[PDB]
Formats: structure tokens, sequence, C-alpha cells
């Protein structure tokens, strides 16, 4: 998964 | 009364990522679209008012209104999130909406595209007439 925000 | 009823809904959350070709001009890297919807398209416009998805505030005008199917938005973007969705009911009692959590998660590039499906079972317990009468049509 990418990264999250 | 000598008869109850539990009314059941079923509803199909879900999204699909895929990494751009190309970065968009902000360099947001993929497409995205993130779904409310009846299994096998069947109608949930019966008895949904609208479903609204709350979007990162990074997004601008995060709220997003969906009055009519497809209960849908397309966004591109750069990272995942948790995507608060509350869908509304044409109901004139309780409970009046219901709030999923719903994992927006992106694939990085070299991996296959996101394509995610979320089943949710939602039980009314004797709906009014009124409602039921809409629930029972979808």
């Amino acid at each position: 998964q990418t990264a999250r925000k | 009364m000598a008869s109850s009823c539990a009314v059941q809904v079923k509803l199909e959350l879900g999204h699909r990522a895929q990494v751009r070709k190309k970065p968009t001009v902000e360099g947001f890297t993929h497409d995205w679209m993130v779904f409310v919807r009846g299994p096998e398209h069947s109608n949930i416009q019966h008895f949904v008012e609208k479903v609204v998805f709350h979007l990162h505030e990074s997004f601008p005008r995060p709220k997003r209104v969906c009055k009519d199917p497809p209960y849908k938005v397309e966004e591109s973007g750069y990272a995942g999130f948790i995507l608060p969705i509350e869908v509304y009911f044409k109901n004139k009692e309780e409970p009046r909406k219901v709030r999923f959590d719903y994992d927006l998660f992106l694939h990085l590039e070299g991996h296959p595209p996101v394509n995610h499906l979320r089943c949710e079972k939602l039980t009314f317990n004797n709906p009014t007439e009124d409602f039921r009468r809409k629930l029972l049509k979808a």
C-alpha cells in the first residue's frame, strides 16, 4: 500500500 | 399486534484505485472512484435519501453529497485515508442514517490496481409502514 494521511 | 417485521437490506461499498500513467499537473499519482450501491444492480434509491462521502480535509470541499445514483465520487490523489460515509434513509423515525468508515487505500506502482468490495447488511426491526414500503421495493 502507498503511504496514508 | 400479533405480528412483527424485520427487514434486511444489503449494501455494497467499494472503490477502485489506479496509478496514473502520468501524474496530474499537481503531482497526484492515483485516480480513484468510491461508491455505494445495491447488490446485482438493485435500486437502493427507493429507500436512500442521499449518500454523503466525507473526504480527507486535504481535498477541496471534502463533503461530497450524492442525492441520486450512482452514489459515487471520482478523484485523483496521492495517499490513502479513512473516508466516513453516511447513508441517509427516507425514514421519519430512527435510524435516520448509518455511517461506515471506509478505508480508501491505494497500491504502489508496480502492483495491480485496487478493486475492493465491502458488503454490509442493515437490519430494520419493525419499521414504519411507510419506510417498510420503500425498503421492500428495493
